[PDB]
């Protein structure tokens, strides 16, 4: 009860694309029978006709291009339709702008190119009826100096035939393997980014659409994997490694066994605010007894136990958190409302399911940003009065609590020097940090 | 008293849309292969011969079953050049004679293409035609040539005569 | 046969007829660009094509051409059944340079002529007052949308937005009330306003909530013609006339898949087809709208409602094996979506629609 | 916990821990390699390397670009661009300072050049070692010491020759001179290797102190007309000067040995160790921690103080770090963008 994805025949007296010559086309849609039905009088150097389909039993047909090949040898008849079909009937109506564009490229190269290869033949041929003629009006010319009148009479058949093909290959000039390998690779890119349903290919749309206009605030996470990340939130007292992660402190993970720490680094990669053109600012198994400047524009590391340390990096411990692995010890306390909805005990399965939510539920912030930083009524005008509205404001406006606060102004202060320096910590290190206590937890 | 339904068949490369354009117009035109069909008419003789050229493809030949209702006239013409397939032909005509949905109307045989002088008169391209053998039926045949382009009119005159007593 | 007909406004269509088997209708206006025998050579190659008569009962199968080779686009919708039990169908006629026009209103004019045919095929049993008298509003509602409805491309001059002012007591619950409202009316509402430059301000306000292709699907407001209740389009303007009774058939509102009125001020969702909003609401005045600083933020809650509706489409259609078995669940449902408001449940769902129709139907209708 | 300086920016340039931080300008300030940056913004503009082995000095004379020295046993004069010139005597000096009322500036010996950078007088062979200090002295005098021994050669204004005459010279002391300041036109504070602590009077040259109930290699000493302070070792003890005690004493100080104090401007006392960690510390009614800073894992050297920027700290891991107040920062950082996202039009434009 299914139905291919492409179509290519001409009927007179075929091709796949779907997986390239898919073996799967389930006996209820006939290789040639839609074929049959698809030959249809539309077409009488003539030009493009699009078309569309009816239902049956029991796929809706679709976009049927219909044009013509070239000159074959009956003089220019060439029926071929790169016909398309679906499953799903309103899919090809309500998409048939944009899928009409990509066959016409597609059909566009055919026109431009088999053409030419016609061309060819067309000139051979002359080529070699014009030596025949030559031939003729040398031996056969001195054969009458020295019937004949036959002879004379298939010379003048032959003249007007050549003259009727140096006309046509004259028009044929005209603007109206070398080249079906890019055409069929063009007729699989067309069949590549439709595969999905409609459902998702509208808002493939819609989300392009929206996003050309929110150029400033895009920067945190546009992106340019779940199930060990939601099995993070089987690991019990993780969530104020969110926290850390959001606030700009750097997380620290120290410890063996490499495969683990690959797991995690690129895991928990998604919840890190960018700082501009760099991609992320992640540094993957990091080996060094470090310096001041490694925690500048490298936003968390990983290192290793080679069997310690922590009294080595414990002297930094201001400015980063740490995470071992194998003792289960890692953060300020904190008791907060935004993370723990990011992060719950909560009946999500599947993957890609919580990547969704967590992208979701980050441009709520990034919008929330973007209001404390361009509301005119906070930032313009005494140092006591200044602060205790910004800190009032949020309790009210925004319906933050308590430290959850923090992130707001950092995320801020990385929109405010973009605006301006679009560099902010690469080529001026900024490396922003409070005096906050800290705790530990087995 | 002036309508004429003809179910006008034939083989692959036959010329008979070029049959049809001589009954109109009386004009050679360069013809693309149909894909479907055709309609036009033709009036003679104080009735219009409504004639609908058709494909004689091989695959469209389990088709023309499907215009095989409201024509009452049989008219199929029979390549003579291609000494081939005759034997196909020739059972594809007895099977789509062979059937009680065109019982009712009345056969036609024809012929056309004398040109080069391979084929020749109609005495055993009949016999290949069997016209002997056939019971229940009615036949009779012209040699036609579109490029002189007579023949066709004692077609339609005997096609008049021998039909309208019904 | 044609029976010159015309109607205010520039013409979009170019021809409009019939079908048989052994064009009465055309848009009167100054120097047709092609002949009237070419409407019949045209219709000839869309009619003769049927031959294979598959069909079981009946249906409308909508064909569809864009003939390039004398640049006509082709609409028609054919169907079996008088003296004999042949196949016939009406058609439409639009010109080559009028090509996006047509796409967003396909949906709208297959129903009108759907509904067109269901009356005529009644009428045949137990032949031409009907086809007539059922034509014009066909040729009417797509005439009128030539040179209306609000496009795509909007900006906030004219907007609610872009006042300086959060409004007194009413105002700010009346435009709250309205945008709830819109946004769990699945995006189909049409609004009443005695004024003309009223309806069209606050219409032109509320059109900036929806995509860019949703745009043409609209029906911009006037204070000269008569409008109708087009149960086929998004938002539509309109003017009321002094009689005190708006013209609007029960039927045809009903049976589509809400009221504001600029005078009373009073929006009333009575036939039917939150905190989120209110935070939107409540903020979008606190900025400063000269330097287009609040276009941006408009697009971030329209963003944040696509993607959170998202998710829940995919949350529901993974919990089953693309549906093999009971939902069930409704707690779990609604507490892991961070939407506990049963009224921002319903604005996450009536974003799902507009993507896999019969989703309401599938999860607890 | 209180505390200013909430933002730590981040310069790496140099490939030697440089000693040596000089003010050049309003916004402008081992390897022999010379580099100056902007306060505000952090970019290294320009950069000057002529240097071979390790420099000495660094001054500046209003003009007023640049003046170093290095261990080459030449003294060169950069400007900033294009170098001015060098000069070459016999040996290498160890200290340079400039004399602003008599308009002069000088350098095993002594020898003071004019601004045509020619050296308009010069002593002879003072000592077998070098100049450890070289400190104003009121009635334009010179006062240096020489490890042990300390003498005042003064400097005799200029028939208009300039003339200089060691006038004084002492034995008090028992060990080498470590570091001497003027504090106003009171007197010269003496400090020995071995520890002692001395004065010298401005007139009439007569010691007037000796404290020693405190390694003792005492370093630098910070004061005013109110009060001195000095570190040695591993505590930081302030001696009384105008009732001439001990005044504040804190034994718990930094674990390693102090290299260098300051007091701040606006009444607080900063404090730089071996350890890398360098604390501030406020002056009370008979003092206590104000804050952490914790910036390297090896010493630093010297902090230069900026009046509205922050301060300099660092030099040993080849870095330099420019502490600035943040909240302060974010302020300036919101006047700016506001102010011309007006002039732009909107915010894409
Ligand atoms: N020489 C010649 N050619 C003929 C005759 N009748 C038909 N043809 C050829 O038939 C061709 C057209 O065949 P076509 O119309 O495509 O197929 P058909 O309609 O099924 O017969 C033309 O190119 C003619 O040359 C004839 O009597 N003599
Ligand atoms: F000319 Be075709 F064979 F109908
Ligand atoms: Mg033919």
């Amino acid at each position: 009860a299914k139905f291919s994805r492409d179509f290519i025949l001409i009927s007179e007296f075929k091709v796949f694309g779907t997986f390239d010559l898919n073996y799967f086309s389930l006996r209820i849609m006939s290789v040639d029978y839609q074929a049959s039905f698809v030959g249809h009088p539309p077409g009488s150097l003539n030009f493009v006709e699009d078309s569309k389909v009816v239902l049956g039993d029991s796929k809706e047909g679709a976009f049927a291009y219909v044009h013509h090949l070239t000159l074959y040898d009956r003089g220019f008849v060439r029926p071929f339709c790169m016909a398309y079909i679906s499953a799903d009937q309103h899919k090809i109506m309500q998409q048939f702008q944009e899928l009409s564009a990509e066959f016409s490229r597609a059909s566009e190269c055919l026109k431009t190119g088999n053409r030419k290869a016609f061309a060819g033949e067309l000139e051979k041929k002359l080529k070699d009826l014009d030596y025949t003629r030559t031939v003729l009006h040398t031996e056969t010319e001195i054969q009458k100096k020295a019937y004949s009148s036959q002879a004379i009479e298939k010379a003048n058949e032959l003249a007007s035939v050549e003259k009727s093909i140096i006309e046509h290959q004259d028009l044929l000039k005209q603007i109206r393997t070398e080249y079906f390998t890019q055409t069929l690779a063009q007729l699989s890119h067309i069949e590549h980014m439709f595969r999905g349903d409609l459902c998702y290919l509208l808002t493939s749309q819609i989300d392009r659409a929206l996003l050309k206009q929110q150029h400033i605030t895009n920067f945190l996470f546009e992106d340019f994997a779940g199930q060990n990340a939601l099995k993070f939130i089987q690991y019990p007292f993780a969530h104020p490694a969110i926290y850390s992660l959001l606030s700009g402190r750097t997380l620290v993970v120290l410890g063996e066994d490499e495969a683990i720490v690959r797991k995690l680094v690129t895991a928990l990669a998604i919840f890190v605010p960018s700082y501009g053109c760099y991609a992320k600012p992640v540094k993957h198994w990091a080996s060094s007894p470090l310096h001041i400047m490694d925690f500048q524009k490298w936003k968390l590391i990983g290192l290793q136990r080679v069997a310690g340390t922590l009294h080595a990096l414990s002297r930094y411990s201001r400015y980063t958190s740490i995470l071992d692995l194998d003792n289960k010890t890692l953060c300020p306390l904190y008791r907060g409302t935004l993370v723990p909805r990011l992060a719950d005990r909560t009946q999500i399965k599947r993957g890609s399911t919580y990547y969704l939510h967590v992208q979701s539920m980050l441009t709520q912030l990034c919008s929330k940003a973007f209001l404390y930083t361009f509301c005119h009524h906070l930032h313009l005008p005494t140092e006591e009065l200044v602060a205790s509205r910004q800190m009032s404001f949020l309790k009210l406006t925004l319906g933050l609590v308590n430290e959850d606060v923090r992130v707001v102004q950092y995320l801020a202060e990385l929109l405010k020097l973009h605006y301006m320096q679009e560099s902010p910590g690469t080529s001026h290190p900024m490396l922003r940090f409070d005096y906050v206590p800290s705790f530990l937890y087995k | 008293a002036t309508e004429m339904r003809i179910l006008m068949v034939g083989l692959d490369a036959a010329g008979k849309t070029t049959i049809l354009y001589k009954l109109k117009l009386g004009e050679i035109v360069t013809t693309i292969p149909t894909i479907g069909f055709n309609v036009e008419t033709v009036e003679y003789k104080n009735i219009s011969f409504t004639v609908w050229d058709v494909g004689g493809q091989d695959k469209i030949r389990p088709l023309w079953r499907h215009y095989f209702q409201n024509t009452q006239g049989l008219i199929f013409v029979v390549d003579s050049n291609d000494r081939e397939r005759v034997n196909e032909a020739r059972e594809e005509l007895m099977r789509m004679l062979a059937e009680d949905e065109l019982r009712d109307a009345v056969l036609l045989v024809f012929a056309n293409k004398q040109d080069l002088p391979n084929a020749m008169n109609a005495a055993e391209i009949t016999d290949k035609l069997g016209l002997h053998s056939l019971r229940h039926r009615n036949w009779y045949i012209q040699a036609t040539c579109a490029t002189s382009g007579d023949g066709l009119y004692e077609g339609l005159d005997w096609l008049s005569n021998q039909l309208r007593n019904q | 046969a044609k029976t010159e007909i015309a109607l205010s406004g520039k013409s979009p269509l170019l021809a409009a007829t019939f079908a048989y088997w052994d064009h009465i209708w055309a848009p009167k206006t100054e120097q047709v660009l092609l002949s009237d025998g070419e409407i019949t050579f045209l219709a000839n190659h869309t009619l003769n094509g049927e031959i294979l008569r598959n069909a079981e009962s009946g249906a409308i199968d909508v064909k569809f051409f864009v003939l390039s080779e004398k640049g006509v686009i082709i609409v028609s919708l054919i169907f079996d059944g008088n003296g004999d039990r042949s196949t016939y169908g009406l058609s439409i006629i639009l010109p080559q340079t009028e090509l996006s026009f047509y796409l967003p209103l396909h949906r709208v004019c297959v129903d009108r002529l759907t509904h067109i045919i269901r009356k005529g095929r009644i009428w045949m049993h137990k032949i031409i007052p009907m086809l007539t008298g059922e034509v014009i509003p066909v040729m009417e509602l797509l005439s009128s949308m030539k040179s209306h409805s609000v496009p795509e491309e909007i900006d906030i001059a004219d907007t609610v937005l872009n006042d300086d002012d959060i409004g007194d007591s009413c105002h700010e619950g009346f435009l709250l009330n309205a945008i709830s409202s819109h946004l769990q009316t699945c995006g189909c509402s049409v609004v009443v306003g005695s004024s003309a430059e009223k309806v069209n301000k606050i219409v032109r306000t509320l059109c900036l909530f929806l995509t860019p292709a949703e745009r043409k699907c609209s029906r911009l407001c006037e204070a000269e013609s008569s409008f109708k209740y087009e149960s086929g389009l998004f938002v539509q303007g309109l003017l009321k006339d002094s009689t005190g009774s708006f013209v609007l058939p029960f039927r045809q509102v009903m049976y589509a898949p809400t009221h504001i009125d600029v005078d009373v001020n009073t929006v009333k969702q009575m036939p039917p087809c939150d905190t989120l909003v209110k935070a939107f609401l409540d903020q979008v005045f606190q900025l400063k709208p000269g330097l287009s600083l609040r276009s941006t933020f408009l697009a971030q809650f329209l963003l944040v409602l696509h993607r959170k509706a998202l998710t829940l489409i995919k949350y529901i259609e993974d919990d089953t094996q693309k549906g093999k078995k009971p939902f069930k669940s409704l707690r779990n449902l609604k507490i892991d979506l961070d939407l506990t408001a049963e009224g921002d449940l319903n604005i996450i769902m009536a974003l799902a629609e507009k993507i896999k129709p019969g989703l309401h139907s599938f999860i607890f209708g | 916990t209180q505390n200013p300086y909430t933002e730590l920016l981040v310069l790496k340039a140099h490939h030697d821990i440089v000693r040596f931080l000089v003010q050049l300008d309003d916004y402008r300030f081992d390897d022999g390699i010379v580099v100056v940056w902007n306060a505000q913004t952090g970019e290294k503009l320009l950069e000057l390397n002529g240097h071979t082995q390790k420099i000495t000095a660094i001054i500046t004379f209003p003009n007023q670009l640049i003046l170093t020295a290095s261990a080459d046993r030449t003294v060169i004069v950069w400007d900033g661009r294009q170098v001015q010139r060098i000069s070459c005597f016999q040996s290498t000096v160890k200290c340079l300072t400039v004399l602003q009322r008599l308009d002069v500036w000088l350098s095993n010996d002594l020898c003071v050049w004019n601004r045509k950078l020619d050296l308009l007088c010069k002593t002879s062979h003072l000592s077998d070692t070098g100049i450890s200090a070289l400190v104003e002295i009121p009635k334009n005098c010179v006062v240096a010491a020489v490890g042990k021994e300390l003498i005042i050669f003064r400097l005799v204004a200029p028939s208009l020759e300039w003339d200089i005459l060691e006038v004084k010279r002492l034995l008090d002391h028992q060990d080498n001179i470590l570091s001497l300041i003027n504090v106003n036109d009171l007197s010269f504070v003496t400090g020995s290797h071995v520890g002692e602590l001395i004065i010298w009077d401005a007139l009439d040259w007569t010691m007037q102190a000796y404290e020693r109930n405190f390694d003792i290699s005492i370093h630098h000493f910070t004061c005013d007309e109110e009060n001195v302070f000095a570190a040695v070792g591993r505590g930081l003890y302030v001696y009384s000067l105008q009732m001439k005690r001990v005044i504040a004493c804190q034994k718990t100080a930094h674990d390693s040995n102090v290299l260098h104090v300051a007091r701040l401007p606006n009444r607080q006392l900063i404090s730089c160790s071996e350890d890398g960690s360098v604390r501030i510390w406020e002056l009370r009614e008979k003092l206590e921690l104000i804050g952490d800073l914790i910036g390297h894992s090896s010493s630093v050297e010297m902090f230069l103080y900026f009046e509205d920027h922050g301060l300099v700290t660092c030099s040993a891991d080849h870095l330099i770090i420019l502490w600035k107040n943040g909240e302060r920062e974010s302020g300036l950082r919101s006047l700016r963008l506001f102010q011309k996202l007006e002039e732009n039009g909107d915010l894409y434009l």
